[PDB]
RNA sequence: AGGAUAGUGGCCUACCAUGGUUUCAACGGGUAACGGGGAAUAAGGGUUCGAUUCCGGAGAGGGAGCCUGAGAAACGGCUACCACAUCCAAGGAAGGCAGCAGGCGCGCAAAUUACCCAAUCCUAAUUCAGGGAGGUAGUGACAAUAAAUAACGAUACAGGGCCCAUUCGGGUCUUGUAAUUGGAAUGAGUACAAUGUAAAUACCUUAACGAGGAACAAUUGGAGGGCAAGUCUGGUGCCAGCAGCCGCGGUAAUUCCAGCUCCAAUAGCGUAUAUUAAAGUUGUUGCAGUUAAAAAGCUCGUAGUUGAACUUUGGGCCCGGUUGGCC
RNA sequence: GGACUUUUACUUUGAAAAAAUUAGAGUGUUCAAAGCAGGCGUAUUGCUCGAAUAUAUUAGCAUGGAAUAAUAGAAUAGGACG
């Protein structure tokens, strides 16, 4: 069988060139677990909705709810 | 013209054929092996060559 | 948007379905090589068709020219690096009088069959598509190899293989393990 | 359509980059610099596909983020910066210089040249004019503009480039007996001393050029680029010299060195 | 001089005499005047759906005496009527009424073609399964 | 001449002239017409197709107008009208999938509301973020490439030479057939693992398992001719039906419906439609015109096509290249 | 740099005619359709060949030829040399 093989100066520099992918793969780093697309695409587009920190609608429908 | 009939005729022939179930026959090879027995059955053994080598004859 | 895959059609069917000398001359052809359709048969003479519309195509030209030169000598090179074309014959015009038999001469299961391991060319296909053979020392399955004149020396069987050792078979396991248990 | 494309497709590109035609839909759209599009090659095809120093555009960002390459003395840490004919490529990591001129194929060779002559670059101008103020400047292929040249340098002339400061050293003029390196067209990468130059006034000067082997060609005067007189450069050429072997005799030396 | 120019500048009179002699072709003008697209009921296509209307007897043309067992069909995208000839032997004790059959040409490129006067489409599919599956009983008819 | 434009220009305005195109096909109409690179079929010439992976245009439901900006007459940007159409506590508000999936219709006719930025590239203030662009997988007999569905023995018949030439005795070596029988070989298919990959599924590797027939079982069309392969059996009886064409069928069907056998191609085969060759049945190459279709009733005649011969030849002298030619 | 300089058609050569496709050179995708890869060492440090070439009409451009087919010239000499 044939491959690719990369040897470093050191785990510094491996660290800091290697993918991701690959790192978790030898298991030097931890795969970040992440939500996926369309849930991260949907919640910027909710955030795309609201102009600014948004506390202040929330406090303002908040009050408004019982009404 | 006549574009009327008797349409109680259909499958007439078809109804009334007997019913002759097909017999249970030993495996026939298929690919490679067909060719070779083709060839053998034409060729090695040229078993019915009556004048002019014919097929499927009839028997008589 | 991607680039399209080339691909090609490496045959043709011929202009008449139904003719008793073509038919019957395949037919032999066919059970003297072990092939399974007339597509192999076909493939070939699209190969030499191509190879006799570039000779006639080379020869239109005159000698001394640089494009006859070059491509009668790769294609006379490739050939009788193939070893369809005998070495005396490098004249272009034999590679014009060339015939499928010549090709079919150098397919992997008649030359496995030349060799001796088979017995037979049908032998030969098994053996090939079940892996007991090896042209150097890698395994191939294609009876339709056309060998390069120089793998002859190294056509034998696999050495992961039975006929190779290292390891019997598996009906031939299977039969240990009942007189094993007729042993017991 | 609407404004300038901003891609490149596969395909599309220039020949001369050897970019399979496989592996993406897309080719590295060379940004706008001292050259144009077509006869330019992308630092991350150089890097990648003729050095193999990087296997992706992640790992040739890597390299140029961290200041490693420069050319022409500057860093120049973009993707897809336009490098052309004759820009010189320093590598202070592996002390590498190289120079991308073509090989007699039409595309451009990985030619490790030494310090010394890695400290300079020609330029053939393009146009002499007189700037604001009377000032008068010289506009050479790449793009450079240099002010206060000889008044004997005119047009179609090659100039000697100091390459740490912006000024001229010295330049050859343009005549017949001359040196020459054709960048353009069917003859891309031959060497062929010229003997005339035909006027046509109206468009598209011609000029007669034979190689060492006495094999005469004729070119457009905008592929020409005199690189000195006969028998010595004024850079170092790569293997081969531009002789444009046949096809016959080339398969003749792949059987003798085999 | 054989008829026609031989001059080496009288190319358009040679293309211009072609072009009316081609008109005085069949198929050239039939594919340059779209009768397929204006006055065939397929509109050019090489099948069509349509609704079984009623079942015709028709009689064989001379020498033959035969009954064909047709079919009349309204076509769904022309409306147009069209008679159909349901190819096979008890066949037409599939395709009672109101069913949507799916027509091919048959094979003599609009004309009627053999003893059978005046049809030139054979029924392929009814209510979705194919007649020859029917009556070799690989499948069955559907519901309705 | 002026306005306007980023600029040229009837681009627009004022004044002035009567010009401009056309049988060398103007103008108008049609296109089931985006153009090209190209595709199919081709002895040559050619014929047909090109919505479609690249380039260049035009469009964002139909028109029109415009802000911003270097760049838009922008539509995943606004404004109006027209056509459809959404939600309402009827006051009003919000619309443009010819982007990716997907859903109705329309149809002879075309797939998942999946995963990911890991590659190819692009954008940003930018190594880091984003990208239904793109890639990966799913559906997928659109087309192409390779290629299983068995191989080898021993026994029982039937040959062809050769040893014996001792009656027809053995038969060595044989090429086929078997309600004869054996051990081997193998992948399809599961699957520990590893590889693979952004992560997976597959592929290539590989433990273990995994052929003996009733299995792990190859179809499609046909057997009068054209055009490969039945004067075999049963049924029907100008009926049913077959038949691309000629034709078969009316009580002895080589053509229908079946069985048996055989044939052609083979994981592919048939059918319909369109087109190419066949078609020298569009004829430039290369048709025909007395009678098969076709010389206009006859002559003149413009455009068009075509158009007699004739003008430096011959003789020398050298030079040097290629192919040869023993050497 | 000049003064002038009969006009073409035709044909040769060359520049140009995007890539992909087509033909085609090389190359063990295991064969092949493909792809443009790869190959060779003491494999411990590395070395190295490639990714050709051809066609791509017509139009336009430059160039050699100058037969073939046209065109013009000095004839009430307001002709050439000078
Ligand atoms: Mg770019
Ligand atoms: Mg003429
Ligand atoms: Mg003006
Ligand atoms: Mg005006
Ligand atoms: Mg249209
Ligand atoms: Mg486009
Ligand atoms: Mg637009
Ligand atoms: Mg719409
Ligand atoms: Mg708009
Ligand atoms: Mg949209
Ligand atoms: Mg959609
Ligand atoms: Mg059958
Ligand atoms: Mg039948
Ligand atoms: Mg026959
Ligand atoms: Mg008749
Ligand atoms: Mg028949
Ligand atoms: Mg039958
Ligand atoms: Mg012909
Ligand atoms: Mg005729
Ligand atoms: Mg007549
Ligand atoms: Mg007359
Ligand atoms: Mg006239
Ligand atoms: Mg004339
Ligand atoms: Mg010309």
């Amino acid at each position: 069988s044939v491959g690719f093989g990369l040897v470093y100066n050191s785990v510094a520099e491996a660290k800091k060139f290697e993918p991701t992918y690959r790192l978790v793969r030898y298991g030097l780093a931890e795969k970040v677990e992440k939500a996926s697309r369309q849930q991260r695409k949907q919640k910027k587009n909710r955030d795309k909705k609201i102009f600014g920190t948004g506390k202040r609608l929330a406090k303002k429908v908040a009050r408004r709810n019982a009404d | 013209a006549k574009v009327h009939g008797s349409l109680a005729r259909a499958g007439k022939v078809k109804s009334q054929t007997p019913k002759v179930e097909k017999t249970e026959k030993p495996k026939k090879p298929k690919g490679r092996a067909y060719k070779r027995l083709l060839y053998t059955r034409r060729f090695v053994n040229v078993t019915l060559v009556n004048g002019k080598r014919r097929m499927n004859p009839g028997p008589s | 948007p991607r680039a399209p895959r080339t691909y090609s059609k490496t045959y043709s069917t011929p202009k008449r379905p139904y003719e008793s000398s073509r038919l019957d001359a395949e037919l032999k052809l066919a059970g003297e090589f072990g092939l399974k359709n007339k597509k192999e048969i076909y493939r070939i003479s699209f190969q030499l068709s191509k190879i006799r519309r570039a000779a006639r195509d080379l020869l239109t030209r005159d000698e001394k020219d640089p494009k006859r030169l070059f491509e009668g000598n790769a294609l006379i090179r490739r050939l009788v690096r193939v070893g369809v074309l005998s070495e005396d014959k490098k004249k272009l015009d034999y590679v014009l009088a060339l015939k499928v038999e010549d090709f079919l001469e150098r397919r992997l299961q008649t030359q496995v069959y030349k060799l001796g391991l088979a017995k037979s060319v049908h032998h030969a296909r098994v053996l090939i598509t079940q892996r007991h053979i090896a042209v150097g020392k890698q395994i191939v399955n294609i009876p339709s190899f056309m060998v390069r004149l120089d793998s002859e020396k190294h056509i034998d069987f696999a050495p992961t293989s039975p006929f190779g050792g290292a390891r019997p078979g598996r009906v031939a396991r299977r039969n240990a393990a009942r007189k094993a248990e007729a042993s017991g | 359509a609407r404004g300038p494309k901003k891609h490149l497709k596969r395909l599309a590109a220039p020949h001369h980059w050897l970019l399979d035609k496989l592996s993406g839909c897309y080719a590295p759209r060379p940004s706008a610099g001292p050259h144009k599009l077509r006869e330019s090659l992308p630092l991350i095809v150089f890097l990648r596909n003729r050095l193999k120093y990087a296997l992706n555009g992640r790992e040739v960002k890597a390299i140029l983020m961290q200041r490693h390459v420069k050319v022409d003395g500057k860093v120049r840490t973009d993707t897809t910066y336009p490098a052309g004919f004759m820009d010189v490529i320093t590598l202070d990591a592996t002390n590498e210089n190289f120079r991308l001129v073509y090989d007699v194929k039409g595309r451009f060779a990985v030619h490790r040249i030494t310090d010394e002559e890695a400290s300079y670059k020609l330029g053939k101008v393009k146009k002499v004019q007189l700037g604001k103020k009377g000032v008068p400047y010289v506009v050479t292929h790449d793009g450079r503009t240099i002010r206060y040249p000889d008044p004997n340098i005119k047009v179609n002339d090659t100039v000697k480039i100091d390459l740490a400061s912006g000024k001229i050293t010295d330049f050859i003029k343009f005549d017949a007996g001359k040196l020459v390196y054709v960048t353009g067209g069917r003859n891309l990468g031959r060497i062929g001393t010229i003997v005339h130059k035909e006027r046509h006034d109206g468009g598209f000067d011609l000029v007669h050029i034979k190689d060492s082997l006495d094999n005469t060609f004729v070119t457009r005067l905008n592929n020409v680029f005199v690189i000195g007189e006969q028998g010595k450069p004024y850079i170092s050429l790569p293997k081969g010299k531009g002789i444009k072997l046949s096809i016959a005799e080339e398969r003749d030396r792949r059987r003798a060195q085999q | 001089g054989k008829g026609k120019p031989r001059g080496l500048n009288s190319a358009r009179k040679l293309r211009v005499h072609r072009r009316n002699n081609r008109w005085a072709e069949n198929n050239y003008k039939k594919r340059l005047l779209g009768t397929a697209f204006k006055s065939s009921p397929f509109g050019g296509s090489s099948h069509a759906k349509g609704i079984v209307l009623e079942k015709l007897g028709i009689e064989s043309k001379q020498p033959n005496s035969a009954i064909r067992k047709c079919v009349r069909v309204q076509l769904i995208k022309n409306g147009k009527k069209v008679t159909a000839f349901v190819p096979n032997d008890g066949c037409l004790n599939f395709v009672d009424e109101n069913d949507e059959v799916l027509l091919a040409g048959f094979g003599r490129k609009g004309k009627a073609k053999g003893d059978i006067p005046g049809v030139r489409f054979k029924v392929v599919k009814v209510s979705g399964v194919s007649l020859l599956a029917l009556w070799k009983e690989k499948k069955e008819k559907p519901r309705s």
